[PDB]
């Protein structure tokens, strides 16, 4: 994030990772919107030009953490 | 229907740092 | 980083949205930052996409997704807002799927 | 935190990957349905009423991240 600051925690629970397991590399952010949905921004699963299709085998998600 | 209510906050009547600041700028 | 981080920004209006992009400005998006002018600073950057943008409403005290960090041209740039996908506008979308 | 993995994937059938992210979101239905914590819990979707009345002008929003 440009400029700001370190949440508290409890702040943000509905902070959810898009991660690749395979190996581990961050590459997105998201959120819970249920106990069964995430939601995120479509060019984070998906951007050809960037060489960019993964699909349900390619990542993982952790809720929950705040560094 | 339990959506946007934070555990460590918004039930233990509780606020963070900045979010004054978020409520200070609107008008509902 | 090191720490989850947090940074608040003020909804910006359309016409200086436009005018800040060479780029095509829809109805399913919208910019969010501090003008030049407006001294405060801070955004969004890379790893960042997906991040939620979220609004504590006045009404009852709930936070609700206002939009998804959606696209920019860098990070603080004097200038420049960074564009968020409207979730309001996609909700019937949302709707469908998840209650399909 | 929870690591979790994912079921299925649904992309916004007009993303505009293409042409300048238009409709940028993904919807990624969890295998297995997450358990509430003081650090795990959803997030809400707006109603017309609080959309017209909050998007706006000045209006701050709060953003959060690992980027």
């Amino acid at each position: 994030i440009v400029e700001g600051s370190d949440a508290e925690i409890g702040m943000s629970p509905w902070q959810v990772m898009l991660f690749r397991k395979s190996p581990q590399e961050l590459l997105c952010g998201a959120s819970l919107i249920s106990d069964r949905w995430v939601l995120t921004a479509a060019h984070c699963l998906l951007y050809p030009p960037w060489d960019k299709n993964f699909t349900e085998n390619d990542l993982l998600v952790r809720i929950g953490k705040h560094s | 229907a339990d959506c946007g209510l934070r555990p460590l906050f918004e039930k233990k009547s509780l606020e963070d740092k900045t979010e004054r600041e978020l409520l200070e700028s609107y008008i509902d | 980083p090191s720490v989850l981080q947090v940074v608040n920004l003020p909804i910006v209006e359309r016409p200086v949205c436009k005018d800040s992009t060479r780029i095509r400005i829809t109805d399913n998006m919208f910019c969010a930052g501090y003008k030049p002018d407006e001294g405060k600073r801070g955004d969004a950057c890379e790893g960042d996409s997906g991040g939620p943008f979220v609004m504590k409403s006045p009404f009852n005290n709930r936070w609700y997704q206002m939009g998804i960090v959606s696209w920019g041209e860098g990070c603080d740039r004097d200038g420049k807002y960074g564009f968020y996908t409207h979730v309001f506008r996609l909700k019937k979308w949302i709707q469908k799927v998840i209650d399909q | 935190e929870k690591i979790s993995m994912l079921e299925k994937i649904y992309i916004h059938p007009r993303y505009n990957w293409r042409e300048n992210l238009d409709r940028d979101i993904a919807l990624m239905k969890l295998k297995k349905p997450v358990a509430f914590s003081d650090y795990i819990h959803p997030v809400c979707l707006p109603d017309r009423e609080t959309a017209a009345s909050l998007l706006q002008a000045g209006y701050k929003g709060r953003v959060t991240g690992w980027g």
